């Protein structure tokens, strides 16, 4: 009957066979599988969020955003599997392409030459420009959210924490968070993803998290320990979790020249690094300026860097209402459904 | 041009 995996149900229909456990992901575990229609081995993640308002929302986003987005650098949802009627749909399977590794695993045991870091950075920014032009924030860019196969192709994924941007809360892992957010505050500006990306670069250069820290004050001081104590217009700036009184009551910290920290890092990468990892969000480099930086000049081509066909535009409804929208949304992948 | 310039066998 329905194929089991690690004693767990994984009924994905006769379109996918040969299931192989790979690990965890979120509302459920993740498996590999052979697609009997495309003759490839897609990745399928089981999600069971119908009885959670948080999960339900994080799901709907991930499904709605990806389904509407189409970019070489933004992972795509190849298919979705759920019961014929919302009455039985107790879990959803989102089938996507199977990339070999990801930036987290790679950067951990693997070493990347400068040429690879430059290409990786570019693919990352090229994709970020699309999302950012879509009037959207990823809000969670990190090594483990950048997939890749041996060809060096990179794709951004997981938009369950994304958010719609525009001019005018429980956090796991903080290593890639800008100072303004620090310790539950959720970002609202594209400039936040830049800091994250900046942080991701730093890691590809040393294979080690640029801003570790027992807690947010320890991380905070780790930053200044590198970037040196910021100005007063920089502190008084978007830094106000109140506990900022901490930084205010803190001696002078000097900056560590990037070149010293990264003795084997190219001069161009560092200059751009610096531009991204700036305390004052307002001064952080934007995605378009970055794509045009001397470092990424061998790949730079604004005509090959498409924007969202249309920006992205009500989402705190009760779970059973989200399930409803999660049903309607997944209705296109059902047989003969136009 | 096109998606090129890269190679790295991994997990």
């Amino acid at each position: 009957g329905p194929e089991m995996v690690r004693g767990q149900v994984f009924d994905v229909g006769p379109r996918y066979t040969n299931l192989s456990y790979i690990g965890e992901g979120a509302y459920g575990m993740v498996c590999s599988a052979y697609d009997n229609l495309n003759k490839v081995r897609v990745a399928i993640k089981k999600i069971s969020p119908f009885e959670h308002q948080t999960y339900c929302q994080r799901t709907l986003r991930e499904i709605k955003i990806l389904l509407r987005f189409r970019h070489e650098n933004i992972i795509g949802i190849n298919d979705i599997i759920r019961a014929p009627t919302i009455e039985q749909m107790k879990d959803v399977y989102i089938v996507q392409d199977l990339m070999e590794t990801d930036l987290y695993k790679l950067l951990k045991t693997q070493h990347l030459s400068n040429d690879h870091i430059c290409y990786f950075l570019y693919q990352i920014l090229r994709g970020l420009k699309y999302i950012h032009s879509a009037n959207v924030l990823h809000r969670d860019l990190k090594p483990s959210n950048l997939l890749l196969n041996t060809t060096c192709d990179l794709k951004i994924c997981d938009f369950g924490l994304a958010r719609v941007a525009d001019p005018d809360e429980y956090v796991a892992t903080r290593w890639y968070r800008a100072p303004e957010i620090m310790l539950n505050s959720k970002g609202y500006t594209k400039s936040i993803d830049i800091w994250s990306v900046g942080c991701i670069l730093a890691e590809m250069l040393s294979n080690r998290p640029i801003f570790p820290g027992k807690h947010y004050l320890d991380q905070l001081n780790h930053i200044l320990g590198i970037l040196g104590s910021p100005s007063q217009e920089d502190l008084n700036c978007i830094i106000n979790l109140k506990a900022r009184n901490y930084l205010l009551s803190l001696p002078h910290k000097n900056k560590v020249p990037w070149n010293r920290l990264f003795p084997n890092a190219d001069s161009k990468a560092l200059d751009l690094l610096d531009k991204m990892l700036t305390f004052n969000p307002h001064k952080r480099i934007e995605v378009e300026q970055a794509l045009a930086h001397p470092y990424l000049e061998q790949y730079y081509d604004p005509s090959d860097e498409p924007i969202a066909e249309a920006p992205f535009k009500l989402d705190d409804l009760p779970k059973e209402k989200l399930k409803e929208l999660i049903f309607e949304e997944t209705a296109r992948f059902q047989p003969g459904y136009r | 041009r096109r998606l090129q310039k890269g190679n790295l066998p991994v997990r």
